[PDB]
């Protein structure tokens, strides 16, 4: 998996 | 940024659906394959997944996105192997697929393989991504 994406929004 | 995880899981043509659902506080689909099934996962359905009854959906099964599935092996809350294996209850018709739901700290990674794909292949794929997610504090 790539880097952790931002929170939802 | 979550778009890349779905693309990642689907990149090798062995899967037909995938989703990352947050389950803490208010369950919600953070990213899912469009036009498919997991995109329609409901908070009630997520409720059953992380619920207290671990041997009741065993004879009555469960649904993900309206789709009825069969719990074949449940270890979602088990220390170490936080995974659950299901098959798609094609009670009607014929086509059946292997599904795996894996749990991390804030999410559930869901994966559905194409017709004929070996279950452990879907299990491996789902488990390693969630392993990446929890090491990154997710």
């Amino acid at each position: 998996p790539p880097p952790p994406p931002p929170p939802p929004y | 940024g979550w778009n890349a995880y779905i693309d990642n899981l689907m990149a090798d043509g062995t899967c037909q659906d995938a989703a990352i659902v947050g389950y803490k506080d208010s369950p919600s689909v953070w990213a899912a394959v469009p036009g498919k099934t997991f995109v329609n996962i409901t908070p009630a359905e997520v409720g059953v997944l992380v619920g207290k009854d671990r041997s009741s959906f065993y004879v009555n099964g469960l649904t993900l996105g309206g789709q009825k599935c069969s719990v074949i092996r449940d270890s979602l809350l088990q220390d170490g192997e936080f995974s659950m294996d299901l098959r798609t209850k094609s009670t009607g018709g014929a086509p059946t697929f292997n599904v795996t739901v894996t749990k991390t700290d804030k999410t559930l990674v869901l994966l559905m393989g194409k017709e004929g794909v070996h279950g452990g292949l879907i299990n491996k794929k789902c488990y390693e991504m969630a392993s990446h997610l929890r090491r990154s504090q997710y």
